[PDB]
This record gives structure tokens, sequence and C-alpha cells, in this order.
């Protein structure tokens, strides 16, 4: 039958309902004046109800304006509020429709762009909806003004052209902003194992380039480094990559370790075998990070299993690992020293006895025999992760802490473990424990504060005063940031370098003491 | 709206009364009467699109404008300089007097005529004519229209004190007997807790000339009825004055150490050494 009883009541509902002239309700009208009826007592219904909000809200808006109260405020509060509307009721089949009835957005979308919350607001939509025809045209679109990554390996092609471009910035971040330019490109390739086996390829042919592709290969470790945060082995792909083919017994071995993240004595005993032959196969073949990471955990965490006829195997090996120089003739190896080997392997085997009886007092008593050993790098890494899991105990400052002297061995006498020691002390700089009250906390943190201002001196000032910065601006009080200076101040000598400044001086406007600072500043403006 | 230079709905009608282009000039009348950002003028055809009309979000920000408002007038009335504050408070209300009569601004004005200790008493005189206005008025309104003249404090006393009296009358003629319980009982300032007196206290605030006027009208009603509720009606109202710990009558008053002294005598029905 005629559908008028029902739809002129359905469009009446959206008539003399409260306030909805400002409207649908156009195409509604116009299902009502085709269907015939009363259209005069439509018109007193859309007018009757009309409340007047809108000019109720320039009254109120105006007066706030009138008040001296910050507009953007009310901006603020506006977008928050329209914007919290739109996500709790976005609807991908509509956003979907839109991309039906037309296959770009009309100027709206171009508008709303325009706007950073709206921008955000097209991030948070398309991040998570990766077949929404909409969303993932917006998404890949404001790329080309996160590519979505089911767009960045749908092809080869943009996967390519994608990847070299963020390798390209990854390169150019030297060795900061690839924090930033590295996880898009990494969480790219970390999505398939056959973009994944694509993009290994490409950086292993790569980093045969003596021209910088040793940087090539480190971001490929990187990379498969991701992967194993996103549960996917890699073991194999390293194995065929490298040069495991020329030794089948090391290839199976290493790679059954890699693939499981953890030692065995039986891999550890074929390696031992195979560098206890008068062939040992190539020291390039075993060292491999996250490898020498899990010899870390398995000598330097409590525990873990362990025989004492494997206990020197692994230090041996590990040894071997880090001592013996084979000399390439041609990808030849013709020269082998293993002559920096016992002592290395004597070192490691001391040191890993005290990290595993869980040492304090007995440090200081063999502290000698320490700051001796760790002239060993090797050893300094081990003692780095024993202290670390040690010290990263929830509340071990309130009993003995010792172990936070040995960084200044490590960091002062050797150059690249600077990185690491400050990339230990972040995480100790926010330090916090309702035990130990936040007095005790403050003394903690200055004290980790004396540490990484000592490392400044060694050199690594970048990112020192960029992370103080980024804590200030956060977390770290002015008290903290105020002893900063102070202690820097009284330890650093003229002259400064604007490198240091940059940073250092523009937080230091927050404060004039520690007088030292009003030196300080003068001579790095002048 | 046409106090501040701003079209009504007859400017409207007009304004399609006898057009040639009537939908012109609808949508001429939609833009004079917008929230005027130009970030609106687009997004309102693409909301509207939604099945959410420009008054719903106009809801929502009338809401929360008028929200922050009345913090502000709070604000103002506690915050700035003392000349620059006022000022403000004044001129925001000569703004939105004429809005006064519609939904939104009554009880804005009421806080700002609360937070000023004198006003022009044309709009205080508008309060006590209008019923509305009379109920919606905040208590420092009522007070300055008491504090200069006491038409309104005597026509809302004496229905307070019939009702006072007729408590009394039937308080006292009440048929119970018990060994348990009688009707004199409850000390005075269990008496005081009705909302007779606490709201005689809150219509006197912490004003002397209110103080004097309840005075007089329960002198001239005690001196008419030879009756001894009006005294204690008037030990209630200071006791109460007490109770909020009114200075401006507590300290002053010559009475009101006596009859807080009186308060315990009463308590232990004795006078103790």
């Amino acid at each position: 039958g005629e559908d008028d009883a029902e739809v002129q009541q359905e469009c009446l509902h959206k008539f003399s309902t409260r306030d909805y002239i400002m409207e649908s309700i156009f195409n509604t009208l116009k299902r009502y004046f085709q269907a015939g009826g009363s259209p005069e007592n439509v018109i007193q219904l859309l007018s009757e109800n009309y409340t007047a909000v809108a000019q109720t809200v320039n009254l109120l808006a105006e007066w706030l304006i009138q008040t001296g109260v910050e507009p953007v405020q009310v901006q603020e509060t506006v977008e928050n509020h329209l914007k919290s509307l739109l996500i709790k009721h976005f609807d991908p089949r509509k956003a979907d429709s839109i991309f039906t009835e037309e296959g770009e957005t009309p100027a709206w979308l171009e508008q709303m762009i325009a706007h950073t919350t709206w921008r955000d607001l097209f991030y948070k939509l398309a991040e998570a909806h990766p077949d929404c025809l909409m969303l993932n045209f917006t998404v890949k679109l404001i790329s080309d003004a996160i590519t979505s990554v089911s767009t960045a390996c749908q092809q080869l092609e943009v996967f390519s052209r994608v990847l070299r471009t963020s390798l390209a910035t990854i390169l150019d971040g030297g060795e900061e902003n690839l924090e930033k330019n590295l996880p898009e490109f990494a969480k790219m390739v970390c999505h398939g194992e056959h973009t994944y086996l694509f993009a290994q390829a490409m950086m292993s042919v790569l980093a045969q380039e003596e021209q910088g592709g040793s940087a090539v290969r480190r971001i490929a470790q990187e990379v498969q480094r991701f992967a194993q945060e996103k549960g996917h082995d890699a073991s194999q792909i390293t194995l065929a990559l490298g040069t495991a083919a020329s030794y089948p017994r090391a290839c199976q071995a290493l790679g059954a370790m890699l693939s499981k993240g953890a030692l065995n004595p039986a891999d550890i005993t074929v390696l031992f075998k195979m560098f206890t032959s008068m062939d040992p196969p190539p020291v390039e073949l075993i060292r491999v990070p996250a490898f020498l990471d899990l010899f870390m955990q398995s000598l330097f965490k409590p525990g873990a299993r362990i025989n004492q006829d494997h206990k020197h195997k692994y230090i041996h090996i590990l040894a071997y690992a880090a001592s013996v120089v084979e000399t390439w003739k041609k990808n030849k190896r013709v020269s082998i020293n293993k002559d920096e080997l016992k002592s290395t392997s004597k070192a490691v085997e001391t040191v890993h006895n005290l990290c595993c009886n869980e040492n304090a007092s007995e440090l200081v008593a063999e502290l000698s025999t320490l700051y001796q050993c760790i002239r060993f790098p090797v050893v300094a890494m081990g003692v780095l992760k024993w202290v670390d899991w040690t010290v990263s105990e929830p509340r071990y400052f309130q009993l003995q802490p010792v172990h936070l002297a040995l960084l200044d061995e490590i960091s002062t006498c050797h150059q690249l473990l600077h990185p690491q020691v400050l990339q230990l002390l972040v995480k100790l700089f926010e330090t916090e424990h309702s035990q130990l009250d936040v007095m005790e906390q403050l003394e903690l943190k200055k004290t980790l504060l004396d540490r990484m201002v000592h490392l400044l001196s060694r050199g690594y000032v970048l990112p020192v005063v960029s992370y103080i910065r980024k804590c200030l601006e956060k977390d770290t009080d002015i008290s903290l940031i105020r002893y900063f200076v102070t202690e820097v101040l009284d330890v650093i000598a003229p002259p400064y370098t604007s490198d240091f400044v940059q940073l250092f001086l523009p937080i230091l406007e927050n404060d004039s003491i520690a007088d030292p600072v009003t030196e300080f500043i003068a001579h790095c403006k002048s | 709206l046409q106090d501040l230079g701003v079209a009504n709905g007859e400017d409207l009608k007009e304004t399609l009364t006898n057009c040639t282009e009537p939908l012109k000039a609808i949508e001429q009348f939609q833009t004079e009467n917008g929230v005027l950002l130009p970030s609106l003028q687009s997004a309102l055809p693409f909301l509207d699109l939604h099945g959410t009309p420009r008054l719903e979000f106009h809801q929502s920000v009338f809401d929360e404008l008028r929200d922050k408002l009345l913090e502000r007038v709070s604000a103002i009335a506690s915050e700035g300089k003392a000349e620059e504050r006022y000022k403000k408070l004044e001129d925001l209300l000569e703004k939105s007097f004429s809005l006064v009569k519609m939904p939104s601004l009554q009880p804005v004005v009421m806080c700002v005529m609360k937070h000023l200790p004198k006003v022009p008493e044309k709009k205080l005189k508008l309060v006590m004519a209008d019923k509305e206005l009379y109920r919606a008025c905040a208590v420092e309104v009522k007070r300055q229209i008491w504090q200069d003249n006491q038409a309104l404090f005597g026509d809302e006393v004496s229905p307070l004190l019939k009702q006072y009296i007729l408590e009394k009358e039937s308080a006292l003629f009440s048929t119970e007997l018990s060994v348990l319980h009688n009707f004199f009982s409850p000390s005075p300032k269990t008496r005081r807790q009705g909302e007779v007196v606490q709201r005689l206290t809150r219509m006197v605030g912490k004003n002397v000339k209110l103080y004097d006027m309840v005075l007089q009208f329960l002198r001239t009603l005690f001196l008419r009825t030879r009756n001894v509720h009006y005294c204690t009606l008037r030990a209630e109202l200071l006791m109460s004055l007490h109770d909020l710990d009114v200075g401006e009558i507590c300290t002053v008053d010559p009475c009101h150490k006596f009859t807080w002294c009186l308060d315990a005598c009463i308590r232990e029905r004795f006078v103790d050494s």
C-alpha cells in the first residue's frame, strides 16, 4: 500500500520533535510534500519548537569572550566535544559509504585535514581499519602529504619505494633519529616473512659495500631484532644469508639457539668442538648480537641451569668470539690470532663466578681485580647486564649502591659503552619507591645525575642534554635540573661548544643559581 | 534580542512575509543568527548530514559555556582588582538583565546581584515585583531590597510569623500524656532546627538593619498579642545567628552573651552557680 500513512509520520516525527528545523530535513520534507497532506502545519511544527539554542550560544560564547578568558579554551573544548562524539559515533560502514558515493571524499575532508586534531582523528580511525576503503585511502594519502602496513606490503612496488625512502631517512638520521625513522620501516618489514626476506636480502647485498654497508648491516640486525619482538624466528634467514652454509654444524647449532632465544650445552658443545678443531669456523659466524645476549643472560642472571663441564665451554666460546683475529685475504681466513684468548677467558670466568654468586661488600673486596678485568670489553658488557638485573629489582637501593660506581670504570674506559650506560641510567633516573621516600629517590636521582654529568664529560653530550631537556619539559623537578647545572658548571671547563649550549642554556633559562650560572649564561650568549 | 541589537521571531516573519524569495531570506536569517566562527560555516552542512542538527552541538556548548559564565561570575566576585572586577560585573549585569526575562540568564544575574553590596534598585524592584524572580533570586538580592525598603520583609515575615504561631498553638494543644515525653522536651536549639527561624536567619544573613526589622515586627506583634511566642522567636533568631557564628550581631548585641548563657540554663532547666 501507499507508505504515506507511515512515511509522513516518520517525517513528522522529525518535524514536531523538539528542535530539528536546522538539518535530512530537506529530504524528509520532500518525501512529505510529494506525499501531500498538511504541508502548512509542517513549517509551523519546525518553527514551533525552535528554542533558539543557537542564539543562546551566541550570547553565552560572546559573554565568555567578554570575560577575558582565552577563546582558544572554548575552541579546544568544542573540538574535544565534537571529536569525542565522532569517535564514539564513528561507523566504519558509513565511512565506506562515503567512499562508495564517490572515491575521493569531498572538500570537507580536505578542510578537516588542515586541522591537526582532525588529522590525528583520521590516524586513530584508519590505523585500526586495514580494509575500510575511505580510511585506507585517507591514511595512505596523508602519508603522501603512518603508511598503513597492509597497503605498504600489498605489492612489491609500494613496499620497495616506501622502504628505500624510509631507509634513506634512517641513514640521514645518523645515530639518533633512527629511533623515529626505523620503526615505520621496521614494522612495515615485520608484517610478513616475504617482505621480511626481501628486505633482509636487499640489506645483505647493500651491506657488502665497504662505503657504509656496515650501517645497513646494523639496520638489518635491528630489523631482525624487531621481527623477534613480533615473535617470528629469523634464524634460518641469517643462516642461509651469512656463511652458515659454509659450515652445516655451526649452521644447525647456532640457528637452533637463535630460534629458541636461549642457549644449550648441545649446540654450544658443537661450536666448542668446531673451534677446538684445527679449522675453527669464522669468528664472524658467531658474532651475532642477540646470540651474545644469550651468553649474557646465561652467565649473569641468577641461574640458569649450568654444568661445570660446560661452564668453561660457554666461557671459551665467548672468549673466541670476543678475542680471535681472523684476517680475510679476499674472504680467506689465513691469520688466526688466538693469543688474547686465554686472558679474556680467565677474566670472563672470574667475573661470571662473581656475578652468578649473587654478590655489594664482596665486590669492594675484589674491586681491584674487577677494574683490572673490566678493561676487557665483553666482560664490561657482562658486568653491565648483571648489575642491571640486580639494580632493576624493585627497591634494590634500600640495600647495598656500590654497583653504580662500576659504570665509572666502564664508560670512562670504553667509549662505545657510553650509549648503554646512559640508556641504563634513564631507567634508574626514573626510580620511584614508596618505601625509600621522595627524599631518598631524589638522592639517588642526584647521584645518577652526577654519573650522567661524568658521562657527559667523556663526550656523550648531545643525547644527555637532549634527554635532560625532555624530562624537564615532561617528571624531573626543577631541583634536579638545578643540581644538574650545579654539578656541570662546577666540573665543565670553558670553552663550551654551541652544540652543548643549544640544549643546556635554553633549559637553564628556568633557573639562575646553583654565581657560576651567571658566568655560564654570559659567556655562552656573548 | 533587540535590547543589544539582534532580531527576534517577529523580525524573522517580517523577513519571510511578503517576499518573492523566502528561501534566501531564511538562509540570510540563519547566517545572521549563527555562531560566528569561520570553521563552523563549512562544518554546519557536514555535521547536519549526520542526522545531528546545528542546534544540538549548540545545546552542548550552551550548557558548557553558561557553566563557565557562572563560574566566572563567582570568580570576578572573588578575582581581579576591586574596581575592575566590580565594573566588569556591573557591565555584564547591564548586558544580561535584558535576558533575565529569558530562561537562561536569571540565576547568573542573581549571583551578580548577590556579590555586589549595592545595586541600582530598579532591578531589585523588578525582582520583588515578579514572582519568578521573587523565587529564584539569590539571598543577597532579597537582602538588598529589604535593606533598602521593608515592604517585602513585612510581606514575607507575616506568613512566617503566622506559621510560627500556628506551630505554637498546635503543639500547646496536643493531647498526649506519658511518662516517656512531653512537648517541652526539645531544647531551644532543638526548636531552632525548624526551617522557619533558620530561613529567617538566611533572610537576615549578617545584616543589622534586617535584625532591627525582625525585632520591630516581633515587638509590634508581642505588644498586641501579649504572647511569649514572638519573644521565643527573637531568642531563636539570635541564637540561630550564633549557630551560623554571625559576628555582625553576636559581637555587637549586648544580649547575645546573655541569651547564650540562658540557652544552657534552659538546656538543663536550671540556673546553676
